[PDB]
């Protein structure tokens, strides 16, 4: 962050799409849930149907409790790219969010079935099946998930 | 010859005979499902003839023939946490996991290495 | 046992029943 | 004609076990001696 | 003699066969031919000729890049394009054109509305299918 703050002139920090995505994944890794939305919304304006990693996003909004927001997002993901697994696991994010989780569950499984490679969506499926009271199932999705990715 | 050797307890000539095997067919097809028998039971030989290093060159280079392999990431785990390479024997490990949820022994194992590299 | 209902009635519903006994997240 | 296809040696429930506990007694070996 | 080697890369056809692709193959190009033998000859301002339910008038506005009698003509002229230039509409009765062109639009209308939801229901159908 202070490498941005100095190293980085303002017109590229405020325009670049990546070094916003970056920089917004930054200020969540230390937990500054008020400073990532604000220029994660500069990102939609820049561009609505854009995809790479809404994960991140998801995973705010889902703090932030923004139903509508999420619920928009979720709409133009889906309708751009039916394909790509971060758009269904924003879905099951909101599905959680909502109330209903064996949905999300399924919704989960199904994004993870389209890229088996991707492992955020097995990290979310167990910390959402930590709220089903069940943990077999959370503990082997958790493994699971830290095969995908070795460091997470 | 070297699978009943092994099984006879007499893992020196099991190897020697396994060797020749290898190098018979070590010119000519790779593939075909002979080779990776010949790789996999030499490894298994060294691993029960306590050396490791050229066990873990065979075992890789198998996996590198066939990923989808269960018993081949346990005998990875195994012998990573036979030295003290935690990080590729829990890697290999969780592998073993993804590919088969459901495997007795690779869960204590998980636990025991996940135990020795908090304490570590 | 249920051996009889209100004004003569014949089959009986159960709403609820209950046993008791004694004895900030990252996504 | 029909080759057999050859027996795939097995990695045993017995060894790893033993192998498990030995590391078991390794841990347990310094954290005395740290003490 | 007649050649009918690629017509079956077997060296030999029975002579049922000879005569059958002779007869229909002459039929044939004399259909196209005028609106003989095959190996003996096969021969015979916008660059642009012909397209399918193109007449030369739409040719020509390409070029620029763009009352019973009346409608009559318009009623040959619709199913003249739909067509592709039929010799039959000629031989057809007048009222029988009526029905027909009726039918036409609305089967035409059709297709242009078909040419021409919520988060959660819309997920089931790519998991379904």
């Amino acid at each position: 962050i202070r490498l941005f703050e100095s190293q980085i002139p303002s017109h590229i920090k405020d325009t670049m799409p990546w070094c916003l995505v970056q920089l917004g994944k930054l200020h969540f890794e230390i937990i500054n849930y008020d400073m990532s939305l604000k220029y994660f919304n500069r990102l939609k304006d820049l561009q609505p149907a854009r995809v790479k990693d809404m994960e991140i996003f998801s995973t705010l909004l889902w703090h932030l409790h923004d139903k509508v927001k999420s619920s928009n997002l979720a709409n133009g993901l889906m309708d751009t790219m039916p394909n790509k697994p971060e758009t269904w696991c924003c879905i099951g994010n909101l599905l959680s969010l909502q109330k209903d989780h064996d949905a999300a569950i399924k919704a989960f499984e199904k994004a993870t079935q389209l890229d088996p490679n991707f492992a955020y969506a097995y990290t979310l499926q167990g910390h959402e099946h930590s709220s089903n009271d069940s943990s077999d199932s959370a503990k082997t999705c958790y493994r699971k998930a830290l095969a995908c990715d070795p460091q997470h | 010859m070297g699978v009943m050797y092994f099984k006879k307890n007499e893992f020196v000539k099991a190897k020697k005979y396994l060797k020749k095997a290898l190098e018979v067919v070590k010119d000519l097809d790779p593939s075909s499902r002979t080779t990776i028998s010949i790789q996999l039971n030499l490894g298994h030989t060294y691993r029960k003839l306590n050396e490791n290093e050229i066990a873990i060159k065979c075992f890789r280079c198998v996996l590198e023939k066939n990923d989808k392999n269960s018993e081949i990431h346990c005998s990875l785990g195994y012998l990573y946490l036979k030295t003290k390479k935690l990080q590729k024997a829990i890697d290999h490990l969780h592998k073993s996991l993804y590919l088969k949820p459901n495997n007795s022994s690779a869960t204590a194992l998980l636990k025991n290495a996940l135990e020795l590299n908090v304490t570590l | 046992l249920f051996p009889v209902n209100h004004e003569n009635g014949k089959d009986t519903h159960l709403r609820g029943i209950r046993l008791y006994v004694p004895s900030a997240i990252l996504r | 004609m029909i080759r057999r296809a050859p027996t795939t040696l097995q990695l045993s429930h017995d060894d790893v076990t033993s192998l498990i506990d030995d590391l078991n007694e390794q841990k347990l070996k310094q954290q005395l001696n740290i003490e | 003699q007649y050649d009918y080697s690629p017509f079956c890369e077997r060296n030999t056809l029975r002579e049922s066969r000879i005569d059958s692709f002779l007869k229909a193959e002459r039929a044939a190009h004399c259909l196209v031919f005028h609106k003989y033998r095959p190996d003996i000859d096969i021969m015979c301002s916008m660059l642009l000729e012909s397209v399918p339910g193109c007449n030369k008038e739409d040719l020509e506005r390409l070029s620029r890049r763009e009352r019973l009698d009346d409608i009559i003509n318009h009623e040959t002229n619709a199913l003249k394009s739909f067509w592709n230039d039929s010799g039959l509409v000629n031989s057809l009765q007048s009222h029988h054109l009526h029905e027909e062109y009726l039918l036409l639009q609305e089967e035409l209308k059709n297709v242009y509305k078909i040419k021409c939801e919520s988060l959660r229901d819309k997920c089931r159908r790519h998991y379904s299918n």
